[PDB]
């Protein structure tokens, strides 16, 4: 039966095509994990209460994807200011009696400005990315910023110690803009959202295609998504099928790389017995742990020696 | 039917008529900006859409025209070889070749093949086919044609040896 | 489709199909019969409904039933007037006997 | 508010995931207890207006009698929740001699964050008693309730031994499962456990399996 | 944001600040010459830019005979003749604006109307 | 009582620097020590939160735009709505609201994604649903000896297949 299943499973892989990774390359690298994915895609389903709410699906989005200072900066500049409680820059006047209302620190003001636009579409406000970057060091910096309504955004700060200024302010600069995360979890990227559509059973006993709200993404994660309110944390689902085995339990992860093998080999030239593809799935799975049927993998076993 | 084969010919010039209207609004800088993709991919999905509007519009309306007693039509629909889309494809229009889905890239500098004035994006810069088989090609759509066979050979010749190794 | 009622009104059958159909309108047995196995396929309905949370139809299965009951119509040549001479028990009877005659595994312990 | 309320409300979550938990492992615990409201355990178990006092509301739980049923060897089990962000050396001691002293075979353990392997170390002490760590944030989510993983289910030795004699099979070739599986710690078993599993097959719709422990 | 140079001698001046007098003085390191600062601005990184699509041009664009010609009208000269070619800016996000370079005028002029 | 002197001294600065000048100077100090006791409401000088509201009704004031927010908070819209309105979005001015409403169309649309529209025909037949809504889509698969696949999929319910 076995022998059946590999060639029946083996026939179609000679018509195939070649976004997201399909075809032979990406077959090949789910039938030999190669812990690297190239196609880090998970999906998330919303909490089912709320079915269509848009401003409620970029909440979601917001709270779920990292960003950087860098996602949000813009404007970088280094300035010379002498008086510590007096600003040479005249927009920048107001700031001070707003922030004066804790001396030897160096002359020197770094500055930096963001978008409005790139600053409350992820739903935050300048304010508390001002305590951030406040509270991260509280020792060295001495941290100004303006209010949110202002037409440009500002931050003024400062380094605090009771020549030899402008390398180390560069590198704080440079270190201040690689490093600080602002919300979301890192390794995930852009997010996006598609109307998907599910037969769902009618109150009256039927099967209706009702319409629901989906996030996708370009990042992998587990071990935080379902963390974050809001979620259905039962339905997710990723493609990374390593990740659901270590996350969930081998049962769940065969189950999920045979719904894998089963989308990619039946994208065209569908279709076989579910059999055959669930006895490879499930032979490949049988060791407590995934193997790869590589020259190392599944050969590196209490197995019979001549084959 | 030469009716039929003016309605081929006046389908195909609305649909170039339609492109060069939205090629217009994409000159004059305003545009949607479709939400997804950027700027240049709506462009080119909007007009890989019209074209292949065009070209199965054209050739449902030659099915259509062509009649009982004839063969082919009788082959197709009789089964065994051949299909609706070999028969359009035959005798109305090809449609654009491209190769990885994307139209025939700018290999020259601002152009595509050297024989064009620079920077142009209609159906025959880039090489939209217009012509069908029977009343033949013109050079470049030759040579487009050629471009979309050679990369369904090399993909053959290369996948054959893959798909060998991963069965065995 | 489905919901028989021996001495209820609207989904009752025609006695104009069985012989023994008239007679039998009331009965309690029959009425009791009738009514645990429509509690079995209604059970069996919230049990596909729960392991396949589409509700695709068509799938993949061992013997046909459609052909081989046509076969069986147009082979004993069944007419469009004749009440049948089966009967109820015969039939509720049939099915389970079927059913566990179904054998795929011999055996004789608990978990078999 | 700031994440105060997030935090209050993984808490909580956690707090049911270990109680559905030490449910389906066999313990006497009523179904309405898990869901206790969100606002409920916050009033119950604050001190004055955000902060929970994780070291009194831990509790023990005893077998039922389906379990004493089955197998006649559990004692009563017992759950902590430190307030520590990394977990002392002496206060895990004096956890374990709590155990002893109140004899117990069970450890449920959760940490704030990570603990030192001096504390690890003396961790597989005191057999026969056996002793657990979770993460809360590991435990945010009750696993079974995704609805990918399939059922799950504890054997008896005596149930093992007929399965053994009646498939005819010798304890080796039977798929096996890892003892660092989620589920595994989910299930608290160790080695020499099998496990039968029910998942809704498609072609058969149930469908019996057996993992071993390993 | 400029480089300026010593003018004694031609080397790149680097800001430092005046101990006391709280002003920035290029010095140079090569030689004792040493310049106030006419900005406190010293360093600049401007991680997004969008420029670039314009310039390149030869006062003879229209010399060569490969790019295309039009009717539209230089808005100066409001001669017909004109030489129109896209943006001279290649990125993935780039736009399809056009700009309409003329003879008679010799300027440059595009066909965006918002 | 550093805290409940420093605001009522800013509140006397921001009321007299004002073209509204305070002649009714106890009137003033009577709505700054209500806008300092409503403010203390949410605190009362105890929890972290007390300078960011101050911060913001403060710079709100000395924003300019608007100035007009001092002739109105002088002329009504009472101190203690103004700690439960947290209207920060909501004020000083107008024009920049509907710059804001026009950002968050303009984000709301571009967080969108990529939704290939699969054009359909009649001339084909689902295998699922047996309805003529086929999102049929053509391309080539196989090697030189022949044709394309006629790759086929029913977009009335979402059945792929396939003609031979
Ligand atoms: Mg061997
Ligand atoms: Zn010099
Ligand atoms: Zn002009
Ligand atoms: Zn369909």
């Amino acid at each position: 039966v076995g022998v059946l299943a590999a060639q029946s499973i083996g026939e179609p892989a000679t018509q195939m095509t070649l976004k997201v990774t399909s075809g032979v390359p990406r077959l090949k690298e789910i039938l030999n994990v190669a812990k690297n994915m190239k196609t880090p895609s998970l999906t998330v389903y919303l909490e089912p209460g709320h079915a269509a709410d848009q401003e409620q699906a970029k909440l979601i989005r917001s709270a779920i994807e990292h960003t950087t200072l860098k996602s949000v900066t813009i404007a970088s500049e280094i300035y010379y200011d002498p008086d510590p409680r007096s600003t040479v820059i005249p927009e920048d006047e107001e700031i001070i009696q707003l922030h004066f209302s804790f001396d030897q620190q160096s002359p020197w003001l770094l500055r930096l400005e963001l978008d409005r636009a790139a600053m409350n579409d992820k739903d935050l406000t300048m304010g508390q990315v001002g305590e951030r970057i406040k509270q991260t060091f509280k020792n060295d910096l001495f941290v100004i910023w303006s209010e949110d309504n202002d037409e440009k955004l500002i931050i003024r700060c400062r380094v605090v110690r009771p020549a030899e200024e402008d390398h180390m302010l560069k590198k704080i600069e440079n270190t201040m803009l690689e490093n600080i995360t602002l919300r979301g979890v890192e390794n995930i990227e852009r997010v996006v959202m598609m109307k998907y559509d599910r037969k769902v059973p009618s109150p009256t006993g039927e099967y209706v295609k009702e319409p629901e709200w989906v996030l996708e993404t370009d990042g992998v994660n587990l071990s935080e998504v379902m963390t974050v309110p809001g979620i259905d944390p039962t339905r997710i689902y990723t493609n990374s099928f390593i990740d659901i085995m270590e996350v969930l339990g081998i049962e769940a992860g065969r189950a999920a790389l045979y719904k894998e093998v089963y989308n990619v080999i039946a994208s065209d030239g569908s279709y076989v017995n579910y059999r055959h593809m669930a006895l490879l799935v499930d032979v490949m799975t049988t060791q407590g742990g995934l193997t790869s049927v590589t020259r190392h993998g599944f050969n590196r076993s209490n197995t019979g020696a001549l084959m | 039917d030469g009716p039929t084969m003016r309605e081929i010919t006046e389908t195909i010039a609305e649909a170039k008529k339609k492109v060069l209207d939205v090629t217009k609004e994409a000159q004059a800088n305003l545009l949607t900006a479709k939400h997804g993709m950027t700027l240049r991919e709506s462009f080119e999905d909007n007009v890989v859409r019209f074209l292949n509007e065009a070209r199965d519009k054209a050739g449902r309306l030659a099915e259509v025209n062509l009649k009982d007693l004839n063969n082919v039509k009788q082959m197709v629909m009789a089964g065994s070889k051949g299909s609706f889309i070999n028969i359009a494809q035959m005798s109305a229009c090809v449609g654009q070749q491209s190769v990885e889905g994307k139209r025939i890239a700018f290999g020259f500098v601002d152009r595509t093949l050297p024989h064009f004035s620079k920077d142009d994006y209609s159906p025959e810069s880039k090489g939209f086919v217009e012509n069908s088989y029977l009343r033949g090609l013109t050079p470049q759509e030759f040579f487009f044609h050629a471009m979309g066979g050679r990369e369904g050979l090399i993909d053959t010749a290369v996948k054959t040896a893959e798909t060998g190794y991963i069965q065995r | 489709r489905y919901r028989v009622d021996l001495l209820n009104t609207d989904h009752t059958l025609d006695p104009s199909l069985l012989e023994s159909g008239s007679e039998i309108l009331g009965d309690l047995k029959l009425q009791v019969l009738l009514d645990e196995e429509y509690k079995q396929l209604v059970k069996d309905r919230k049990f596909l409904r729960e392991v396949f949370v589409d509700g695709e139809a068509n799938w993949p299965l061992p013997v046909n039933i459609r052909r081989i009951i046509q076969n069986a119509q147009q082979t004993f040549h069944i007419d469009h007037t004749k009440p049948s001479d089966l009967t109820i028990k015969d039939i509720v009877l049939g099915v389970k006997d079927l059913q566990e005659n179904l054998l795929v595994l011999r055996g004789k312990n608990e978990i078999i | 508010d700031q994440e105060n309320e997030r935090n209050i409300s993984r808490l909580w979550r956690a707090f049911r995931t270990v109680k559905e938990m030490v449910k389906d492992r066999g313990y006497f615990i009523t179904q309405e207890e898990v869901e206790l409201p969100l606002e409920d355990f916050k009033a119950k178990y604050c001190d004055s207006m955000g902060r929970p006092q994780r070291k009194m509301m831990s509790f023990q739980a005893n077998p039922t009698e389906e379990s004493i049923s089955k197998f006649p060897d559990m004692g009563s089990l017992w759950v902590e929740f430190c307030d520590e962000p990394s977990v002392g050396v002496k206060t895990m001691k004096t956890f374990v001699i709590h155990i002893q002293e109140k004899n117990f075979q069970t450890g449920i353990f959760v940490y704030q964050n990570n603990i030192t392997p001096s504390a690890m170390k003396l961790v597989p002490s005191i057999p026969p008693a056996t002793i657990e760590t979770f993460n809360e944030a590991a435990l945010v989510v009750n696993i079974t309730h995704h609805e990918l993983v399939p059922k799950h289910i504890r054997l008896s030795s005596d149930e093992k031994r007929e399965l053994l004699k009646r498939y005819r099979l010798k304890e080796s070739q039977l798929p096996r499962i890892q003892r660092a599986d989620p589920v595994a710690l989910y299930l608290g078993l160790k080695r020499g456990e099998v496990v039968k599993i029910i998942r809704k097959s498609e072609t058969s719709g149930r469908y019996a399996s057996y993992r071993i422990c390993m | 944001t400029t480089f300026r140079f010593c003018r004694d001698c031609n080397n790149m001046l680097y800001p430092r600040e005046d101990k006391e007098n709280n002003r920035l003085l290029f010095e140079c390191r090569t030689c004792s010459y040493v310049e106030e600062a006419g900005s406190p601005l010293v360093y600049r990184h401007e991680l997004i830019t969008n420029i670039g699509e314009t310039a390149g041009v030869v006062q003879d664009i229209g010399s060569d005979p490969t790019l295309p010609r039009s009717d539209r009208e230089c808005p100066k000269c409001h001669s017909r003749e004109n030489v129109f070619f896209q943006s001279q800016q290649r990125r993935k996000d780039t736009s399809m604006v056009l700009f309409f370079v003329c003879l008679s005028c010799s300027h440059i002029f595009t066909s965006d109307q918002k | 009582h550093k805290l409940r002197d420093q605001v009522l001294k800013a509140l006397y600065d921001v009321l007299a620097k004002e073209s509204e000048h305070p002649p009714q100077s106890i009137l003033h100090t009577a709505k700054a020590i209500e806008s300092e006791m409503n403010k203390v409401n949410n605190c009362d000088t105890n929890e972290a939160a007390y300078k960011a509201r101050y911060r913001i009704i403060y710079s709100n004031v000395i924003s300019k735009n608007n100035p007009d927010l001092k002739h109105k908070i002088a002329n009504g819209d009472i101190t203690p709505e103004f700690l439960a309105t947290c209207d920060a979005k909501d004020l000083a001015p107008a024009p920049l609201k509907q710059k804001i409403e026009e950002i968050a169309k303009q984000n709301l649309y571009n967080a969108q994604g990529a939704t290939i529209e699969r054009s359909v025909t009649d001339r084909f037949t689902c295998g699922k649903c047996k309805e003529k809504k086929v999102s049929y889509y053509q391309l080539q698969t196989r090697s030189a000896d022949e044709p394309l696949t006629t790759f086929c999929t029913c977009e009335a319910c979402g059945n792929r297949w396939k003609f031979s």
